[PDB]
RNA sequence: UGCCUGGCGGCCGUAGCGCGGUGGUCCCACCUGACCCCAUGCCGAACUCAGAAGUGAAACGCCGUAGCGCCGAUGGUAGUGUGGGGUCUCCCCAUGCGAGAGUAGGGAACUGCCAGGCA
RNA sequence: CCUCCUAAAGAGUAACGGAGGAGCACGAAGGUUGGCUAAUCCUGGUCGGACAUCAGGAGGUUAGUGCAAUGGCAUAAGCCAGCUUGACUGCGAGCGUGACGGCGCGAGCAGGUGCGAAAGCAGGUCAUAGUGAUCCGGUGGUUCUGAAUGGAAGGGCCAUC
RNA sequence: CCGACUUACCAACCCGAUGCAAACUGCGAAUACCGGAGAAUGUUAUCACGGGAGACACACGGCGGGUGCUAACGUCCGUC
RNA sequence: GCGGGGUGGAGCAGCCGGUAGCUCGUCGGGCAACCCGAAGGUCGUCGGUUCAAAUCCGGCCCCCGCAACCA
């Protein structure tokens, strides 16, 4: 992988209103706070 | 045509010139080369100049 | 190879008159002036030579460099004929003058 | 009764000037041809032209090799 | 790596016995991941396309290769040898962790969702997939955005056909409908 | 097909070799492995050849895929060479990057003695 | 009239008619046509023929021909000496002996024989009645 | 000495495609990691280095199979050199050469050098 | 002046015969080293639709060549990048083509250089058109000559307009 | 929507069958031409150098052709 | 027989490989003169080249300047 031309990455917290915590890395910086997580979106629960 | 002759005159300070050609228009810049120099033997740089 | 231009055509590419019999009848009538005397038609407009153009009630005197065979629009004719300043300031003399007679 | 036609280039000569089986000098012309009709084999080297030129003495030779199937000209040494 | 331990624990085995093969990597594995846009507007002005290069910079997190115009075509007022687009390709590392960031927190986030398309394979195992907004994605901001923009994510897998590819997807648990 | 595409990069220094007829000397470059063999002008018969798949240079070397295990295998080649008496060849890049373990044998081959 | 829709050049030699002709056996139909000399036949001999085959079947029998002109032949207009090839006038095609000409089928053998010979009064070159031979 | 594998060739479709099957001790391939030698107009895909956990899946090799490709007679036909002739825009005759297409058919390559694993 | 056919399977071959181009371009579009392979079509995919870029498959050069056509081109002569000026100086075994003037191809030798680790390649470009004799003068270098001698003017040789 | 409904119907590519080409060729002769070896024959018939020219308006016929109307005792080429 | 032209209703550049515009005519608005906005071609017709034709080439229709002369 090429030195300095990408831009910065590295490993971020990413945190929902459902609230699970999940190790992700992202180019961000700082901390995210999502309104809809996979664990709780209707149709990956299959309740809606 | 459009392309003007000009001289490639030795850097060796011994009068020796080479010929060709080029275009003003797209390149204005001055035309610099490495060629070999009889008189003076050696690998000079030639700068060129009006004809 | 400088292409010659007529005084009528040049006034009808300056559109000061609706045709160019308009601007003929115009010149012929002695209305008009060139160098502030009276023209025939076939006069040549030259750069920097005054136009004493006399048109409905308004006097104008150009000097432009700039002369094109064909007809513009009028926001390319401002550019067309020049209006000197002090022709500028004849003009709004006149301007003035009708204002007045009114 | 005017033609546009009537214009033609002066023919240029081209074609092998040494057959197989012909002993030649070194640097002899074998081929001239537009394009590498013929290839550059053993001891035959290709001009800028495309012509083909010995470049030993011997007897030239004509032969069809590799997977295209071309002619290759070569001078079997002699 | 998350998920490709997860490959490497239990899809694997999943996919095994479900398709009965005879060889481990006989079961179908994700080779690359693609994202592409037609910037076809940037005949106006060159300068949109950094900004999509940025954009893109931060979405996939390495620095898109520009595309270039392969042939002219007028009726598109375009000619050979114009940049209109920009392309990444994530493999390894950077492969999985976008597909952990799209499943994760891009999936949930389009409006009106409703599925994504199972026919979308293209018949080969490889899938495709089309993401019409960018805010979709947790690195991509709404106020500083310059205009609406999109893309597309295509899946390599070496999966001979259709039905291991989207049994490949399903034991990754991707949305389907 | 990494194989075509090699021999397909490899064919036109090949061909320019056998044009001029200096001996050659192959190399072959694998994740486990490296032969080299000395082939003389008309490409038919191989002079001395030496690989680390062979029992006698593969006790010696740690792993016969890395650098060292590359160097090795040349100053073989290279003493064989001297041996039958050839002194002098054209490296054969073969499509493999002069970099690397390849770049490793040439250099060992030159210290060796062989001249090229 | 028949005419090649398009060419790559617009006049072609005068050339030769040496040779015997190719597509011989008839195959596309019950019954042909077949010519006995060499012959150069024009669009409008190709046109007349097929007018006279169709109206004396009644539009019954199903018609193939299976020559096409397409050799433009060029004359000098009147009062001209030389100054290159003239204009193209009408197109031909080159007919050789064994070339079948029309075929037919559809249509009783007696019927047939008549129309056949009712257009080729308006050919230049002889013809004869040809059947189909199974090989 | 026999089988199998890698490289380098000879030859350039009887030798190449398609379809089915088979191979992992050695060899090959895929494959693990890549801060570093090296590279991505991004990506350890390629190239490159460090290795040997798994496998023969893909590729590769090998065996079989005419759905193709390909090769291809004998006979006739076309053409034509020389001489003669006719009803001379085209033919014919003696003699020499003799196609192309098509038909019967052949066909799933053969082979040299070196190295390695097994018996 | 160049390309094709007429042109009759070596070369050559006319017509107020049939068809098209030239009077350039390029210090990179040259040299070398390393790398790469096209058109077209199908399927899937946001704007995007017949044709934009992305992925895969079929195909195998039907693409591309700075400009006409022919002949070439996968070892690429096609496309990309790094470094560079061999678009060098003097010669030239031999050969092609012309009535001649001339035009063309050229391994190799010497000095010096570029690229490559090296083998090697480079004396312009894929080739064939992109041209102008002699005279008369112009510019720079070189005592070669210098109408008594020493210089100079002019002339000469080389480069060049 | 798919699934297809008849045409006033038009149908691209592909497939099967039949032709045509000077500027089409995945095939391909007879002749001619270049070279090599060999016997017979031929008044060196061949090449080079030198002295002297003439000639550079051709015609018809056979064969292969362009133009013309496969017209001309027409015109322009190739070979005899 | 040889060359030119065929572009909003009319006159016109352009245009001459790179997405059709100007004056007048019409309408409306500003204001007889003068200024602004809009509808208005599908480039004489049919084909070919090109990634793409107002553009470039082949043929066709009409109109224009010419010559069709010496015997």
């Amino acid at each position: 992988m090429k030195k300095d031309i990408h831009p910065k990455y590295e490993e971020i917290t990413a945190s929902c209103s459902c609230g699970n915590v999940m190790k992700i890395r992202s180019t961000v910086g700082h901390d995210l706070n999502l309104d809809v997580c996979s664990k709780c979106h209707p149709f990956f629960t299959g309740k809606q | 045509g459009i392309r003007e002759k000009i001289k490639l005159v030795s850097s060796a300070g011994t009068g020796h010139f080479y010929t060709t050609t080029k275009n003003k228009r797209t390149k204005p810049e001055k035309l610099e080369l490495k060629k070999f120099d009889p008189v003076v033997r050696q690998h000079v740089i030639y700068k060129e100049a009006k004809i | 190879p400088a292409v010659e231009v007529r005084l009528d055509k040049w006034l009808w590419a300056a559109r000061f008159y609706k045709t160019r019999a308009l601007a003929r009848e115009m010149i012929e009538g002695g209305k008009v002036h060139y160098n502030g005397q009276r023209s025939k038609p076939s006069k040549i407009v030259e750069l920097n030579a005054t136009l004493t153009l006399r048109q409905g009630n308004d006097e104008r005197t150009v000097i432009v460099k700039a002369i094109t065979e064909q007809r513009r629009p009028a926001s390319e004719a401002a550019l067309l004929y020049e209006e000197t300043a002090e022709s500028v300031e004849k003009r709004e003399k006149m301007a003035l003058a009708r204002k007045l007679n009114a | 009764g005017s033609t546009r036609n009537g214009r033609d280039s002066e023919a240029k000569r081209l074609g092998v000037k040494r057959f197989g089986g012909e002993s030649v000098l070194a640097g002899s012309i074998i081929v001239r041809q537009r394009g590498t009709k013929f290839h550059a084999g053993a001891n035959v080297g290709c001009g800028r032209d495309h012509t083909l030129f010995a470049k030993a003495d011997g007897k030239v030779k004509f032969e069809v090799k590799g997977p295209k199937n071309r002619k290759f000209i070569s001078i079997e040494a002699e | 790596a998350k998920l490709h331990d997860y490959y490497k624990d239990e899809v694997v085995k999943k996919l095994m016995t479900e398709f009965n093969y005879n060889s481990v990597m006989q079961v179908p594995r994700v080779e690359k991941i693609t994202l592409n846009m037609g910037v076809g507007e940037a005949i106006a002005d060159k300068k949109l396309l950094d900004n999509a290069a940025a954009d893109l910079a931060a979405i996939s997190g390495q620095k898109p290769l520009i595309t270039k115009a392969r042939k002219s075509v007028a009726g598109f007022k375009i000619r050979q040898g114009y940049p209109i687009g920009c392309k990444v390709t994530l493999r390894g590392e950077r492969m999985w962790e976008f597909f952990e960031r799209l499943i994760t927190i891009a999936v949930p986030r389009i409006r009106d969702f409703r599925g994504l398309s199972a026919k979308s394979f293209d018949g080969r195992g490889n899938y495709s997939m089309g993401v019409r907004e960018q805010i979709i994605f947790p690195e991509i901001d709404y106020d500083k955005v310059d205009r609406v923009r999109g893309l597309d994510i295509t899946i390599t897998t070496t999966a001979k056909s259709d039905e291991e590819g989207r049994a490949l997807l399903a034991a990754f648990d991707f949305p389907f409908r | 097909d990494k194989k075509s595409a090699r021999i397909r990069r490899a064919t036109r220094a090949r061909r320019k070799l056998q044009e001029l007829g200096a001996t050659r000397l192959v190399v072959h470059r694998t994740p486990r492995h490296i032969y080299a063999q000395v082939i003389a002008p008309n490409g038919s018969e191989v002079l001395v050849a030496a690989s680390t798949v062979e029992k006698a240079i593969a006790e010696q070397l740690k792993y016969t895929g890395n650098k060292d295990a590359a160097a090795a295998v040349g100053k073989a080649v290279a003493e064989r060479a001297l041996e039958k008496g050839i002194k002098d060849v054209s490296f054969d890049r073969s499509g493999f990057q002069y970099h690397g373990r390849v770049q490793a044998l040439a250099d060992a081959a030159r210290e060796a003695g062989l001249q090229f | 009239m028949l005419q090649p829709k398009r060419t790559k050049f617009r006049k072609m030699h005068k050339g030769r008619n040496r040779g015997l002709a190719q597509g011989t056996d008839v195959s596309f139909g019950s019954f042909g046509l077949k010519a006995v000399g060499r012959g150069r036949l024009t669009a409008r001999q190709i046109e007349a023929a097929r007018r006279a085959m169709t109206r004396a079947v009644k539009r019954q029998g199903k018609i193939w021909i299976r020559v096409f002109p397409d050799k433009p032949i060029t004359e000098k207009p009147l009062a001209v000496r030389g100054k290159g090839k003239g204009n193209v006038e009408y197109w031909v095609a080159l007919i050789q002996p064994g070339k079948v000409l029309y075929e037919m089928d559809g249509v009783p053998e007696e019927l047939a024989r008549e129309a056949f010979k009712l257009a080729a009064a308006k050919l230049p070159i002889k013809t004869t009645f040809v059947t189909k031979t199974v090989m």
